[PDB]
């Protein structure tokens, strides 16, 4: 902020916007793939005992 | 529509962007960071001075 002036910071702030919620975006999708993978073996443990 | 008119030195003509800082654009007179609109400026040594 300081070392600019507030025109063109938004592209200099988008950047820093999407990043910081497109690497967010990359984590969630993760989990939901091994969620679907412990649902799969929490079923089979249930089924076991 | 609003229209304002005065008069400054050449060499301050770039500070009256939004943005700049320093004398003119902090102690006179400014403009907002979101602002709409436009400036013109033109020569004219031949009258006032």
């Amino acid at each position: 902020f300081s070392r600019l002036d507030k025109v063109e910071a938004e592209v200099q702030i988008d950047r820093l916007i999407t990043g910081r919620l497109q690497s967010l975006q990359t984590y969630v999708t993760q989990q939901l793939i091994r969620a679907a993978e412990i649902r799969a073996s929490a079923n089979l443990a249930a089924t076991k005992m | 529509v609003y229209a304002d008119s005065f008069v400054i030195r050449g060499d301050e003509v770039r500070q009256i962007a939004p943005g700049q800082t320093g004398n003119i654009a902090d102690y006179n007179y400014k403009l907002p960071d979101d602002f709409t609109g436009c400036v013109i400026a033109w020569n004219s040594n031949k009258l006032d001075s």
